[PDB]
């Protein structure tokens, strides 16, 4: 059904849209998409930070830890396991790289 | 009133008949009562603010006390609540 | 939303002017006691204000 | 309705004279203007109106403009243009069509496909000859990017010859991943502003 | 004037008159974008500036249809050429355009509620073509002399351009004393359609 | 005229510095020692507002870039209204206007270089403060004293002279450009 | 009602059909890693319930567990530091969650323990024995 | 009793520099002018002040310097004469020790697992394990000579990277400090012990906006270690000033007069930090024994340099004496987690122990911590250099350009030959031939040292560091051997100069002799600088109406900051100044 | 190659036409030099010295470093050096032309 | 009367009728002394009005 | 919400400011070409 | 802390060695009902906050190094100020854990909105409510004869509440 | 000996 509303004057009777100052559905989608794109670009303004092992999502953290388990128990620098699930290479130099 | 953009319409209408803003036009026609910046500064210095947040000078007279000091901030006079004279309500709401 | 109605608060200082008057009178009495140097009077008057 | 009306360098005019192109196809007429205006573009044509030239010649004009007017330097593993095509035969054809333009305009274009020692051959090519254009499959381009054999620091043009297949699952979305990496590079601020543009030539939409 | 703007532009001397926004008058030295500058230079309509060219330049005379009219590029000649090119530019902008108007027409109807006036035509000319003109110059047709345009679809009026006789635009245009402003009235959105 | 520090400096007490700029013209730097032994709550509030440690609750809790909305040539120099820089709203780092702690001795006497926290109610402190400019007997016991001034008193006096008026409203804009914490000096 | 929220029992049923549809009551593209699936609890698998070393130390400090005796799963159950819900075979595994030191020696007998927890116990001076048991023994 | 300092705590950066504008202070954003800091550090006098009867009668032209790391480039020139140039790039080699692990996953889902013909395909979990290829180190030639090009890394950061990547100790690597701020690109020779080419190359990092690249050249025997460690005999400096007022003619005239007349060879602020308390202040505090205040000032400078340290320092200062041990513990843990240098991590740990345990709650523990601190020699050298700056300023004030019975270099001597001693301990105070002048002499040196609290550098001696050996005789004024200048018009300051790594990437060779306008200098265009750089420089451009950008390449004889010469010529402001914070 | 050039062009050690030709050939068959599809100024100066030595008394190092035409004249004069030497001379001439194109630079010695 | 308000009124000039009042005219309309300033009045009036 | 509101304001400004665009033949907006002001046949009187 | 390590590294202030700091928080011993890890910064903030009741010394709150415990269990202390009387009394559970327990608004839907539910408060529930108003000014607080609900609060708020209670005699 | 007075001493 249509959401009826308590009126405060005949202007509300003549009114069709409850919020005239609000963009229509298509303009809302356009504005939301533009805002999300701008926020994403602002987030990505800096390079892709190479987060450590402990900061990876739950489905990569344990795999990386198991891959590098032996090196953790036997400590010697220069040991890196070339896992597959790690973060993808960005392609350009970054401040964190 | 010197140098108006509505001079043509004023001449066309007001000089023939009175307008709702006749009193405003008379006030604008009359010269300003603050002649000089020195006079303006003197009047501004004489001006006094009561609701201001900060402190107020009291060198004028030690015996003179402020209403807030005498009765406190939470207390207000029992204003005569009548149609003709309606006072502010709920100073607690007024604060913020 | 509109949950300020679940916490609507009405100040006794505004909805009971006698309470505000007596609170101010006790504050002035405490100030007078402090000026005089009395201690027991200030203690009792402040305690009565707190109880009110 | 004329290459003469189109603003083209004498080198490009000589290149098209060598190619025997004299009258622009409607697709070229519509696409050269926009690609010169430097906007991401989707060219569509019914299989043989000249999409290859439509999306190559303006891109070469832009590359020449960058190299001469803007004097953007050429680095070793940072090509200006990445061209994508699915099949090895099409890769070779695009390599030929780009080599003629390179010989005409002083630019350089390479192309690589599967061989005996693919990694060794490709790395040797990259080490030996720095290039302006690379015509290669998106899978190999992604391999290079992930092995940091190539970089998007100076990349300014991306061209896709079969956008349908390239962006469909028929080719594993490798082109889509490469384009997302390009978008990330464009978003990146600490490097010089490169307004990388993408051209998609597609006989079907 | 900035270094980047100068890098993307290039100075050029106009051998003849071109009325486009990137054009100029004969003997004009102007900074023009590289693309159209090269276009003109290869077509023969402009040349790279030089000291000899600045002191004096050869130009195109339509009487013989050859670049064989030598003229000195002095201040008075530059001023006159600027004025003549401004007149021709106004004429060309008016003639090679289609003055859009957005008006209200209740229901379907056949004409607009509020007829167009010389002030409205002048304001639209300024808005679109960036040309300032006295409204008295605009003159409506016989059908539109009394009540303005007052009709949808294709409409046109006359715009008089004085000074053509002085400047010498007798044979460079169709009629040197009149310009046909071609208008198109239409129903547009609420925001675009005023009055 | 000569300036003498009212009380004795204490190494334990925090020090807070602020630079004052008038009409884009820098004047110097004022250092304030906060009486942390007698009014810890107000001291912490003032220090946090000057340093900007806390984030935002209703407005940037930071005295940087805030004007002195109320100046008098020889009474006070007031300012620091973080929320409404005009000088109307009063805010605290704690989130609510906290009450007066103590007016006993050091925190109850107003002197020349003394600093205090202005309040719109006799028990609602906030962000805006004011430096005294002379012995203000009528202010003793009414406004909490937060600390004293060690350096920059000449800057404070010059600010008062430049943008002062018996009306209280400043003549020329004067504000805080860079404020923060310091060490004992 | 699905598309209109809560409607009165009075009426207005015409614009509600999904409500009645619900009242009347992708995996194919993903591969199977193993026959039993990931993290399959096949019979005989050693899936120990966690036992926080911090929890055990807190119990000892409060006084529900006597340090003077060799702690066992039976002692933990009787002290009520663990519930019957988490007593499934093979039993408990000691985990050093947020514990850096054990101030006093502790003698424990659990069915498994982490290397860090064993190291902490040994360094403190106590002892640990991994008393792995069958169902009958437990 | 908590540590304390004297000056205000100003955080140069922002809590969140998202708009490119890094400096928090408004004046620092518009451009940092270190005139007051230089005056307090000893650079009191100017050659133009000496010449003109009045001082600062005409305001010097305003300029902004090293707003981009590529702007300043420094190349070392060793006593042998060979210049430090980026020849070729070698990457760290790895050896694969394990085989890639694969797992068989069902190829199709319709066919049941019970079917013997079930099809499985492999998927890679780990491509393998790799280990850095430690080469073979001959026992006859343990010393390795290399060249290091660092974009914006401090020498301390480079040493820390070598230590943690390679697991070596700081005494195994000898890198001579290079004049000029560390922010700009710096290429210098270096000597290391017990390291191999492969691992020394592994120590680099090629895929960062700020490249730190190493490359060995040849092995050498331990006999020639001293010869290799001998101080460099030249520095080629390439500088780019962005916004300079005036015109090409007047700028060139100013530079011509500066080159002809030389410039004073002051110890620029690269030796003593720009913070409120300087290295020599810390040194004098330690010498007089107020180790508490010395460590407080050290932490103060570290806090000013680093944001997180600034966050924790204020918490420590304002912490209640009951909770201060926990605040110190949290600070130490945060430093360890963010992987701050080991010396500062240990200092914070010791501070926490001092506040927690009553055993360590005494000045003896603080003295032990300061002794363990490895910066003491650097602070003492900074104090000696400050004293030398003050004495040189006094010498110029008293005598002036003319030379009268003054010390000269033993190859009528000239002012260029005139030299003054820098007292690096009692050994220097004795051996060096101080000038024999009635107003200025060893007596005035000692008086100044005593009144400023630097009496230790005369009472006792200080060892000469092996990395950068001491130079007791430092000339009074110096004249660039070569000096080339170019001026361009760029009101929006989009000009840039290519770096050595950029030239190498484009495959051309690197030339250090002179400014390469065709290759190194890039014409002004939007595609020359990053968008972050434009956002950072817009604030400067809103203040400094400098239409001229100056690209200069000069040579300096032994050790001199080109910023000293540029200060004597113009009034310079440093958009990037964090590099001057030597510690951390 | 650079070390050999230094030790030979050293004033004390006299050179010969054959040695200069050998150095030219080595520079042609160098490896770590710049791409040759300009050239480094140091190598250009050394090669100009070698060419003026080869010219048998026609000392024109200044002409070679100043004007590109001198490079063409020396290429015509020399006959023995053929092959990669032609490309080397061409690229050196291009590099020196580019260097001389700039006059805004001022050597404020 | 500021650029933003002028932009808005220009945008909606076909739904809005505008009247102008100089500061002097507004001050006379409200009836306050000429020496008092609207800035002072604004500073005095409460911020939590509506 | 700030980003969405800013985007909405920008969209409204863009869709409400440029009521009409100069004819492409006179000057191509997409090619960055712009038309200057021709006040030759203008008047100064307030008509 | 106000610093953004990632932003500082991007700008160039901090070195690129703080990637771990930018990604994940500093290691600690998380406060759990089986481990009373007392955060000195949290307790210092509680001390600085203008509360009406005096708090105990953090040294007293921390156990020795009454017996030492790694988890950090200590019996409840007394009021800091004997003269003053606390209007509310808080009881500990059989395990000594404090009342604060965090729940969820719609556990069935796994809604990420949580609220703290304090219980075992026997004295002036409303004075306890007022103290909670001072501590969490912006949160919605409701009082009942058996419990006090603080909405939009989570494990961090439970930790802060437990620190405040331990600072008090309880 | 004016530098001694010109450069004031500081003890951080
Ligand atoms: N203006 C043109 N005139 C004549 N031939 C052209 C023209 N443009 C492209 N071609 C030729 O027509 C053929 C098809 O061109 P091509 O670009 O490969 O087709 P498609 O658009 O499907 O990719 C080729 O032989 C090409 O050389
Ligand atoms: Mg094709």
């Amino acid at each position: 059904l249509v959401k009826r509303h308590k009126i405060t004057n005949n202007q509300m009777l003549l009114m069709r849209r409850r919020e005239p100052y609000k963009p229509t559905m298509k303009d809302r989608q356009e504005i939301a998409d533009r805002a999300k794109l701008e926020e994403f670009e602002r987030k990505n303004a800096d390079g892709l930070m190479f987060v450590p092992e402990k900061a990876l999502p739950p489905w990569q953290k344990s795999l990386a830890h198991n891959a590098k388990a032996l090196g953790s128990r036997i400590n010697f620098r220069g040991f890196r396991v070339r896992v597959a699930d790690g973060q993808d290479e960005p392609g350009f130099p970054t401040p964190f790289r | 009133a010197v140098g108006r953009q509505e001079s043509i319409h004023n001449s066309n209408n007001i000089r023939g008949g009175m307008h709702s803003s006749h009193s405003l036009d008379l006030i604008m026609r009359q010269p300003r009562r603050v002649k000089t910046p020195e006079q303006l500064r003197a009047l501004r210095d004489r001006l006094r603010f009561i609701g201001v947040t900060g402190p107020m000078p009291q060198a004028t007279s030690v015996s003179t006390k402020s209403y807030t000091d005498t009765y406190g901030s939470r207390l207000r006079p029992r204003y005569p609540e009548s149609w003709d004279t309606v006072p502010p309500h709920q100073p607690s709401r007024e604060l913020l | 939303y509109n949950f300020e109605e679940k916490f609507v608060y009405f100040s006794p200082f505004d909805y009971d002017r006698t309470f505000a008057l007596v609170d101010q009178c006790l504050e002035r009495a405490e100030t007078i006691f402090n000026e005089i140097g009395d201690v027991e009077g200030a203690i009792r008057v402040l305690q009565q204000r707190k109880e009110m | 309705t004329s290459f003469e009306d189109m603003p083209l360098y004498p080198e490009l005019r000589s290149a098209l004279r060598q190619l025997r192109i004299t009258t622009p196809s409607p697709i070229q007429q519509s696409a050269v203007e926009v690609i010169m205006q430097r906007k991401d573009t989707v060219v569509a044509a019914p299989h043989g109106e000249g999409k290859t030239l439509a999306y190559l010649l303006p891109l070469y004009q832009n590359m020449i403009k960058d190299r001469d007017v803007y004097k953007i330097p050429l680095r070793e593993r940072r090509p200006r243009m990445i061209l994508l095509a699915p099949t090895r035969e099409l890769i070779a054809q695009l390599h030929h069509v780009c080599s003629v333009l390179g010989e005409a305009t002083g630019l350089h274009a390479i192309s690589f496909t599967s061989r005996k020692r693919a990694n060794h051959r490709l790395s040797r090519l990259l080490k030996q000859q720095l290039v302006d254009v690379m015509i290669m499959d998106p899978k190999i381009v992604l391999r290079l990017i992930r092995a940091r054999r190539v970089f998007l620091d100076d990349l300014r043009y991306v061209a896709v010859d079969e956008a349908d297949g390239m962006l469909s699952s028929q080719h594993d979305h490798d082109a889509v991943h490469l384009l997302m990496k390009v978008q990330k590079r464009v978003m990146f601020k600490h490097l010089w502003p490169v307004q990388t543009q993408t051209v998609f030539a597609t006989a079907f939409i | 004037m900035a270094p980047e703007l100068q890098l993307e532009y290039m100075p050029v001397l106009f051998t003849r008159t071109i009325l486009g926004p990137q054009g100029g008058f004969a003997g004009e030295e102007r900074l023009v974008k590289l693309e159209v500058a090269r276009k003109y230079m290869e077509a023969g309509h402009a040349v790279t500036p030089t000291e000899e060219l600045r002191r004096g330049l050869w130009c195109y005379n339509p009487d013989t249809d050859k670049y064989d009219c030598f003229i000195e590029r002095n201040e008075e000649f530059l001023d006159f050429a600027a004025r003549k090119r401004q007149w021709l530019d106004v004429y060309w902008r008016v003639n090679t355009g289609y003055l859009l108007f957005g008006r209200q027409s209740w229901g379907q109807g056949f004409l607009i509620n509020c007829p167009l006036r010389k002030r409205d035509v002048a304001q639209k000319l300024w808005e679109q073509y960036k040309v300032r003109i006295d409204p008295r110059l605009i003159e409506f047709r016989e059908k539109d002399r009394r009540t303005g345009i007052q009709e949808l679809g294709h409409n046109w009026c006359w715009l008089y351009l004085p000074g053509a006789e002085e400047l010498g635009i007798n044979r460079e245009v169709y009629d040197n004393k009149r310009v046909k402003v071609r208008i198109h009235v239409r129903k547009m959105n609420s925001m675009f359609a005023l009055y | 005229l000569q300036y003498f520090v009212p009380y004795e400096r204490d190494e334990v007490n925090p020090v807070v510095f602020m630079d004052v700029t008038v009409e884009g013209d820098a004047l110097g730097r004022v250092s304030v020692e906060l009486f942390h032994d007698i009014v810890p709550k107000t001291t912490e509030n003032f220090r946090s507002l000057c340093t900007g440690e806390r984030g935002y609750s209703q407005c940037p809790l930071f005295y940087k870039g805030i004007p002195f909305h109320r100046v008098i040539p020889g009474f006070i120099v007031q300012g620091g209204d973080i929320l409404l820089k005009d000088g109307r709203g009063n805010v605290s780092v704690f989130g609510f206007p906290f009450p007066d702690e103590s007016f006993e001795g050091k925190a109850g006497k107003h002197l020349r270089g003394t600093v205090a926290m202005a309040h719109s109610a006799p028990n609602q402190n906030g962000s805006q403060f004011f430096f005294n400019l002379a012995r203000n007997d009528h202010l003793d016991g009414k406004f909490v004293v937060c600390g004293q001034v060690i350096d920059g008193w000449e800057v404070v006096d010059r600010v008062a002279v430049l943008s002062g008026s018996s009306c209280g409203t400043p003549v020329s804009r004067a504000w805080i450009t860079e404020c923060g914490q310091s060490s004992g000096d | 009602m699905i598309k209109m929220g809560w409607m009165k029992i009075g009426g207005s049923w015409k614009y509600s059909r999904g409500y009645n549809d619900r009242r009347r009551v992708r995996f194919m593209l993903a591969p199977r890693v193993s026959a039993g699936g990931p993290r399959n609890r096949y019979e005989g698998k050693l899936v120990f319930s966690p036992l926080r070393l911090s929890k055990l130390l807190w119990a000892i400090d409060t006084g529900r567990i006597n340090p003077n005796e060799v702690i066992t799963l039976y002692h933990l159950r009787q002290a009520n530091v663990v519930g019957e819900r988490e007593i499934v075979w093979p039993g408990f595994v000691l985990i050093s969650n947020g514990v850096r030191r054990v101030p006093y020696p502790i003698h424990i007998e659990l069915q498994n323990a982490s290397a860090e927890s064993i190291r902490l116990i040994e360094e403190a001076g106590g002892s640990f024995t991994c008393v792995y048991m069958t169902h009958e023994g437990l | 009793m908590k540590v304390s300092s004297r000056g205000p705590i100003v955080r140069w950066a922002l809590s969140r520099p998202t708009s490119g504008l890094v400096s928090s202070p408004s004046e620092w954003r518009c451009g940092r002018d270190l005139s007051d800091e230089e005056k307090h550090s000893g650079l009191l006098l100017r050659i133009r002040d000496i010449c003109q009867p009045l001082a600062k009668n005409d305001q010097l032209p305003v300029a902004v310097v090293k707003a981009q790391p590529s702007d300043l480039q420094v190349n070392e020139v060793d006593a042998v004469g060979d210049v430090a140039a980026l020849s070729k790039v070698v990457k760290g080699k790895w050896r694969k020790i394990s085989r890639q692990k694969t797992l068989l996953i069902e190829d199709d889902a319709r066919t049941p697992f019970s079917d013997p013909s079930k099809s499985f395909s492999p998927r890679v979990q780990s491509y393998g394990e790799y280990v850095r290829l430690t080469g073979k180190l001959p026992r006859d030639l343990p010393v390795l000579r290399f060249v290091l090009y660092r974009d914006s890394y401090s020498l301390n950061s480079v040493e820390n990277r070598l230590g943690y990547v390679l697991s070596l100790q700081p005494d195994c690597v000898f890198l001579r400090d290079q004049p000029g701020g560390s922010f700009g690109c710096i290429t210098q020779h270096g000597v290391c012990l017990g390291v191999t080419k492969e691992i020394l190359s592994h120590a680099s990092r090629h895929y960062n906006l700020h490249p730190l690249i190493f490359e060995p050249r040849e092995y050498f025997s331990t006999d020639k270690l001293h010869s290799l460690l001998q101080g460099a005999r030249g520095h080629h400096h390439r500088v780019l000033l962005r916004c300079v007022e005036g015109s090409q003619d007047t700028i060139r005239a100013l530079l011509k007069k500066t080159a002809e007349r030389g410039f004073i060879n002051y110890f620029w602020l690269d030796r003593f930090s720009v913070g409120t308390n300087r290295f020599f202040d810390m040194a004098v505090l330690a010498a007089r024994g107020d180790y508490l205040k010395s460590i407080g000032a050290l932490l103060h400078c570290v806090a000013e340099s680093n944001g997180v340290h600034y966050d924790h320092f204020l918490k420590y200062l304002n912490a209640d004496p009951s909770t201060v041990p926990g605040i110190a513990q949290t600070w130490a843990t945060t430093a360890k987690h963010m992987r701050s240098p080991n010396w500062i991590v240990q200092l914070l740990r010791g501070l926490h122990k001092y506040h927690a345990d009553a055993e360590c709650g005494k000045s003896s523990y603080l003295a032990e911590l300061w002794s363990a601190l490895p910066m003491r020699e650097a602070l003492r050298r900074s104090a000696a250099e400050f004293v030398w700056n003050a004495m040189a300023s006094q010498r110029l004030l008293s005598k002036g350009l003319n030379v009268v019975e003054g010390d000269v270099v033993r190859m009528t001597f000239k002012i260029t030959d005139v030299v003054l001693p820098v007292p690096y301990g009692s050994v220097a105070a004795n051996n060096c031939l101080f000038p024999h002048l009635s107003p200025l002499d060893k007596k005035l040196y000692v008086e100044f040292a005593t009144k400023h609290g630097m009496s230790f550098l005369f009472d006792e001696q200080m060892p000469s560091p092996l990395s950068n050996p001491l130079q007791f005789y430092r000339h009074l004024i110096t004249k660039p051997v070569n000096m080339q200048v170019s001026v361009i018009r760029d009101p929006n300051s989009l000009t840039s100069i290519k770096s050595d790594l950029a030239v190498m990437q484009e495959r051309k060779l690197v030339q250090i002799g002179d400014i390469d306008y065709s290759t190194r200098v890039r014409e002004p265009c939007v595609y020359n600088v990053s968008e972050r750089f434009t956002e950072k420089m817009e604030e400067i451009l809103k203040t400094h109406r400098g239409p001229n950008s100056v690209v200069l390449s000069c040579y300096l004889p032994e050790d001199s900051s080109p910023f000293v010469m540029l200060r004597e010529v113009f009034d310079l402001r440093h958009a990037s100044f964090h590099d001057l914070y030597g510690l951390l | 190659w650079l070390e050999a050039c230094h030790i030979y062009l050293t004033a004390g050690r006299k050179l010969t036409v054959s040695c200069a030709e050998a150095l030219i050939t080595l520079r042609g068959r160098c490896k770590d030099g710049g791409v040759l599809r300009p050239l480094d100024f140091v190598s250009v100066t050394l090669l100009a010295q070698l060419l003026e030595v080869v010219s048998h008394g026609c000392c024109s190092a200044d002409d070679l470093v100043a004007s590109p035409v001198a490079w063409d004249k020396v290429r015509q004069t020399i006959q023995g050096a053929i092959g990669e030497d032609e490309n080397t001379i061409q690229l050196l001439r291009a590099g020196r032309l580019c260097v001389a194109d700039r006059q805004a630079t001022g050597s404020l010695v | 009367d500021i650029p933003q308000v002028r932009k808005r009124i220009w945008r909606v000039r076909h739904i809005v009728k505008v009247d102008v009042l100089d500061l002097d005219e507004a001050k006379a309309l409200i009836g306050v002394p000429e020496h008092i300033s609207f800035t002072d009045l604004a500073s005095q009036l409460p911020p939590s009005f509506g | 919400a700030a980003a969405a509101a800013a985007a909405a304001a920008a969209a409204a400004a863009a869709a409400a400011a440029a009521a009409a665009a100069a004819a492409a033949a006179a000057a191509a907006a997409a090619a960055a070409a712009a038309a200057a002001a021709a006040a030759a046949a203008a008047a100064a009187a307030a008509a | 802390s106000p610093t953004d390590v990632a932003a500082n590294i991007s700008a160039g202030a901090m070195p690129p060695e703080a990637n771990v700091a930018a990604a994940l928080p500093v290691p600690r011993i998380q406060y759990s009902k089986w481990n009373r890890a007392l955060r000195s910064d949290v307790y210092d903030e509680l001390l600085k906050l203008p509360l009406r009741y005096k708090l105990h010394d953090f040294a007293k709150l921390c156990p020795p190094q009454g017996r030492d415990s790694a988890v950090g269990y200590l019996p409840p202390l007394g009021p800091a100020d004997p003269l003053d009387t606390i209007p509310f009394f808080v009881h500990r559970s059989s395990n000594g854990v404090l009342p604060g327990k965090v729940f969820s608004m719609h556990p069935r839907n796994l809604m990420p909105a949580f609220y703290l539910r304090i219980q075992q408060v026997e004295g002036d529930m409303f004075r306890f409510e007022e103290e909670l108003l001072k501590i969490f000014p912006t949160k919605k607080i409701f009082v009942r004869s058996h419990s006090i609900y603080v909405y939009n609060v989570a494990l961090d708020g439970r930790m802060v509440l437990h620190h405040w209670l331990l600072g008090l005699g309880f | 000996a004016a530098a001694a007075a010109a450069a004031a001493a500081a003890a951080a």
